[PDB]
């Protein structure tokens, strides 16, 4: 979610630059996240609803890694890299 | 036993750093390491703690491979075991 | 923020007063060295304030920056002010203000920012006492112009002369002091008195009890080389003791003729 | 400070954003007090290891203050908070790690005043928290604190391993020494000895692992014993030549830090061979 933070930041800078900016401009510069955020919502929602346990979250995100939205795919891929971090880590002691 | 612990830690580290999961290189590292350990493990048991002798003793005693000793034991302790 | 910056000034003026009052001859040789190595840190503080003033000249320093700039020296000055207060409070002089410096070094054992300061003060302040101990260990002389050294020499010749009624040399001529023991040499305290008292009964007779070598001694924390030094000198001196009592003032003929 | 209801060009949202930054501020002030309070040279309640902990914490606080300074004076209102979010959550976590920071969260009073562990309890608590929170972004801070905090116990180990000297002030060190040793006899050692392999039942698996818990005691009493008897060729007090004092944020797991403490075994083995009962004292002859 960090790039959303940075996007809003750059918006405030440009609004400091110009004192009369339509809402449509904000709509544009933020319209790329308008699609990514709903996609990630179901990823969290299934975990909450199904009480998904342990590594099964890894599968849960992997099955949505086949999303037909390239930005959503890359975004979720980052998360799976992070969680593969911990899985590899627990495997790094027992093995 | 050999301290390739650090080396495989480095390997697994690079595997962390890779962005997208590659089953092939994961399989490679676990197997190659599983050859430096899971396979080299075999040589360690069979050589460091020789299993040939252990199996020999097992057959010699569990399976009456020591005929003279077991026959003599029967002969000497006949009455005690009989009671 | 001013009030939160001000404790370094309260820990500056009190620090200076200690250095002025306890530089006089009366307080003893080690209390001189403690303030003499403490004034150098005041020089370095002044050096810091010079640089901060230059940055203030260029309009490139603020109060909020000065806060972070002065933090490293605030701790040093706090340690120095507390140590000065304790040394004043206990009326510690000689080795009583060489034990306190050794204990405060243990007090901060993990810090390493105030610790290094405390070891530097102890290394600086132990230079005269270890010189007196080197003199005592390697020759029978105890210069000790002020009453600071743990071993003391009473002029008990006045009563014991012509006949040594009391055997003063072995009994009550060269004796020990209790409160002036450095608290790190306490394990060797008796051996030291023995070490030099043994020397004296040959150095008094004209025959010269010289050491093979007068190893210079200095304080060190975590290292007990002085401990082995004291044993080394004790061993050799105690060996030359038979190289006197059987050579000059020969005992064997004296016993035969008894 | 807040503006409620009527305010000068400050709709409520501005106050709320200021309120999160305020949460960070309160955590800074409380944590700064907690660490700032120095030993004072008479800190009986806490231990030497707690004093080391506070020193290391202050090191972090100084760095955090430096970043706060490094913030540009001219910066936009939202951008300040967005810039400092990560450090804000990091610091609030660090606060909750200590009882004081956890206490006065804003959701509960200052009444609880949760007891902060001290000594081996503190060291072990830190290490279990390290295992619990190994993988998260916050782990470097814990590693740094632990590295600093362990040093006192390493030096205690050194003093009663390479030497036999017994030294402590508050007796937080597990192995306890008493004056009944000084009577120098056979009894009075049912009274002297050491606290159990675990401090009471609280073992430091981090430092001792339960492995060197007994071995440290054994070598300590051994070196102190033979050394008490007389200077011998192998040791003769400190005459032993130049013994090294020794004693992914971690590519290996955190439990491998035992490797750093491994070299103690060397002196243990040399002690057991050098033996004191058997060859030195001729126990078999007795």
């Amino acid at each position: 979610l960090q790039p959303y933070r940075q996007a809003l930041l750059d918006l405030e800078q440009e609004f400091l630059g110009d004192p009369h900016l339509s809402i449509s401009h904000v709509n544009y510069f933020l319209d790329q996240f308008q699609l990514l955020f709903p996609s990630v919502m179901v990823v969290v929602e299934q975990i909450k609803s199904q009480k998904i346990h342990g590594c099964q979250i890894l599968e849960t995100v992997y099955k949505h890694s086949c999303g037909g939205l390239p930005p959503v795919r890359s975004a979720l891929e980052k998360i799976l890299a992070v969680c593969h971090g911990v899985m590899y880590k627990q495997l790094s002691a027992w093995m | 036993l050999k301290n390739q612990e650090d080396t495989f830690a480095a390997e697994l580290h690079r595997l962390k750093q890779q962005p997208l999961f590659s089953l092939v290189d994961f399989e490679q590292v676990v197997d190659r390491i599983r050859s430096t350990v899971a396979e080299h493990l075999w040589k360690l048991m069979v050589e460091e703690s020789d299993l040939l002798g252990q199996l020999k003793i097992i057959k010699d005693f569990y399976l009456l491979g020591r005929g003279e000793l077991f026959q003599a034991f029967i002969d000497t302790a006949q009455h005690m075991l009989k009671t | 923020l001013v009030h939160r910056i001000l404790p370094v000034a309260a820990s500056y003026s009190a620090v200076t007063r200690f250095i002025e009052e306890k530089s006089s001859f009366e307080y003893g040789q080690v209390n001189h060295a403690l303030a003499a190595a403490m004034r150098t840190l005041v020089k370095e503080h002044l050096i810091l304030v010079s640089q901060l003033e230059q940055l203030h000249r260029q309009g490139l320093l603020s109060l909020q920056k000065l806060w972070f700039y002065i933090q490293p020296a605030m701790r040093t000055m706090d340690i120095l002010a507390s140590l000065a207060t304790s040394v004043d409070k206990g009326e510690c002089l000689g080795g009583s203000t060489l034990s306190l410096l050794h204990d405060r070094s243990f007090s901060y054992t993990g810090d390493s920012q105030a610790q290094e300061l405390c070891l530097y003060l102890t290394k600086a302040a132990s230079a005269p006492y270890f010189e007196v101990l080197e003199k005592w260990i390697y020759r029978g002389i105890i210069h000790d112009p002020y009453s600071e050294f743990m071993v003391e020499e009473h002029e008990l010749r006045k009563e014991r002369i012509q006949e040594d009624y009391n055997d003063k040399y072995w009994d009550q001529r060269y004796t020990i002091v209790q409160q002036q023991i450095p608290s790190f040499l306490q394990k060797m305290a008796d051996k030291i008195l023995s070490t030099g008292k043994y020397l004296n009964v040959v150095r008094e007779c004209g025959h010269d009890v010289t050491c093979p070598v007068a190893k210079e001694i200095i304080y060190t924390l975590k290292e007990r080389a002085y401990v082995e030094q004291i044993e080394k000198a004790f061993n050799y001196a105690s060996k030359v003791l038979l190289d006197f009592l059987m050579e000059e003032k020969e005992l064997v003929a004296h016993l035969r003729s008894i | 400070k807040r503006g409620v209801h009527v305010s000068g060009a400050s709709p409520e949202s501005i106050s709320s954003l200021l309120s999160e930054v305020a949460e960070y501020g309160t955590c800074y002030t409380r944590l700064s007090h907690f660490s700032l309070q120095p030993v004072l040279d008479s800190l009986y309640s806490k231990g030497l290891v707690f004093q080391a902990f506070t020193s290391g914490l202050r090191r972090y606080l100084q760095y955090y203050r430096a970043c706060v300074l490094s913030t540009p004076p001219t910066l936009s209102l939202l951008t300040i908070g967005f810039l400092f979010k990560k450090l804000g959550r990091q610091l609030r976590y660090l606060a909750e790690l200590c009882g004081v920071g956890a206490v006065l969260p804003g959701t509960c009073g200052g009444g609880p005043r949760a007891a902060f562990p001290t000594g081996v309890k503190l060291l072990s608590y830190l290490y279990q928290e390290a295992l619990h929170n190994c993988s998260n972004e916050h782990y470097p801070v814990l590693l740094s604190l632990l590295k600093t905090s362990c040093e006192p116990y390493t030096r205690f180990i050194h003093d009663w391993v390479y030497s036999g000297v017994f030294r402590d002030a508050y007796g937080e060190f597990m192995i306890q020494v008493n004056h009944e040793y000084l009577s120098f006899r056979d009894k009075l050692y049912w009274t002297h000895g050491y606290v159990l392999i675990s401090k009471e039942v609280e073992d430091c698996v981090p430092v001792f692992l339960k492995h060197i818990a007994h071995d440290i005691y054994v070598c300590g009493k051994t070196i102190n014993l033979l050394k008490l008897c007389c200077p011998r060729h192998y040791l003769c007090w400190s005459d032993v030549p130049v013994p090294r004092i020794s004693v992914e944020l971690l590519t290996l797991p955190v439990l491998m830090k035992r490797s750093i403490t491994a070299p103690l075994a060397a002196h243990i083995s040399l002690v057991n061979k050098a033996d004191y009962f058997f060859v030195e004292l001729h126990l078999e002859a007795h």
